[PDB]
């Protein structure tokens, strides 16, 4: 999944 | 006498005030992107038109997959920042 | 004179600094993906012929002093200089493990008064890392 | 879908944080240098390649005068922010 | 790979030239800014494109005419560029009697507020301080 | 002469 920085 | 600030570049992976975005298995959408268009390019086109292809790439081929719907079909662009004065050929 | 002068003896220095384990006490997420960016870097600046240098999960204070040091050397044989910051961050700033860096503390370093060797050669500062957290929906 | 903040430039005349400096009678360095670069080049450069000349003209070729010694011999660099996705060229 | 930029018309120029400001602002005239903005007339005009110079707007005459310069249809136009000449800082741009960041101009024209423009390029050419740091310059 | 902006 994808994430934030 | 040249400014103290010149010959910078500044590649950021994302605009000013807005999130980078990271998949947890393939890694950064930037880096990745950044990595392909060097081994494509780095021996044909200026650093410049290098990372204008990086833009593309991450803001056409990328959208974010998220569980929480706040998160989820979001957008990303790069943002080069040249404080440059020359152009750069990696060869 | 319109193109920097690439074909010093060495292409430079590549500094991947990969901070992807945060102490809990900062409240920052594990940045899974990351090592997987950290060696695409890897390899890709390694066909250019950067001389790669990867450094792990550093806090503020040993970024700085790498930061300190990598500037302080003599780059007089090579053409360029490149930095790459993998972590979390907000607008200005980048975090070490145990909290923020302003970028531009970092930067200066490198500065063309500070760092004479690199006087006149092109930095590059690549950053992975928020800005913020504005989302961007997206136009159809 | 593209992003919202997609194809945007961002033609600054100086650096974060900085002053820019204009010449009462020749006008703004950075626009000086911008017009001149456009002219000379608009037909054979690349739009991110004549900023580039126009930071190196900048940089290179102005320097402040000023009675104020605190403002005298100051140098600018001009500063591009692109969020552009493709290069743009002004000519056919 | 490129912008097309074979439309009907390169598309607008717009010059927004502060020279004078309200005491309030403590602001001293920008002697030269007209050389500039007629400068970058003759430059776009060469450039084929429609260049419209403004002069001495306040803050709130530059939001209104971003306002309603991001509302025409600009459907048969390849780019858009907007010049700011004035003082400034970081990420803010004076009017005659103030300022306004720079964002709320640019939102404007955000790829979902600007249909029209949506894919094309939006140039931001800013002639403003942004900050009060001086550049001592090297060797 | 030069002034700043």
């Amino acid at each position: 999944v994808d994430k934030v920085d | 006498k040249i400014p103290v600030e010149a010959d910078f570049l500044y590649a950021y992976s994302t605009a000013p005030g807005y999130y980078s975005w990271r998949n947890s298995k393939d890694g950064s959408w930037f880096i990745q992107s950044l990595c392909a268009m060097l081994k494509q390019y780095a021996d044909k086109l200026e650093f410049m038109h290098i990372l204008t292809r990086v833009n593309r790439k991450v803001a056409t081929e990328f959208e974010s997959f998220s569980f929480d719907a706040t998160f989820h079909a979001k957008k990303q662009i790069p943002c080069i920042v040249s404080m440059l004065t020359k152009e750069l050929y990696f060869y | 004179d319109n193109s920097y002068k690439m074909d010093y003896p060495e292409m430079g220095l590549c500094i991947i600094i990969n901070n992807k384990n945060f102490h809990k006490s900062t409240g920052m997420t594990s940045r899974s993906g990351t090592d997987v960016d950290a060696a695409n870097l890897r390899e890709t600046f390694r066909n250019l012929k950067y001389e790669v240098r990867n450094k792990n999960d550093l806090t503020r204070e040993e970024i700085v002093e790498l930061m300190r040091d990598v500037s302080k050397e003599d780059h007089s044989k090579r053409s360029s200089f490149v930095c790459v910051l993998l972590s979390h961050g907000e607008e200005g700033i980048i975090f070490g493990t145990n909290g923020p860096v302003d970028l531009k503390k970092i930067t200066n370093f490198f500065r063309g008064d500070r760092c004479r060797s690199l006087t006149g050669k092109p930095k590059l500062f690549i950053i992975q890392a928020c800005r913020g957290t504005e989302l961007d929906c997206g136009i159809e």
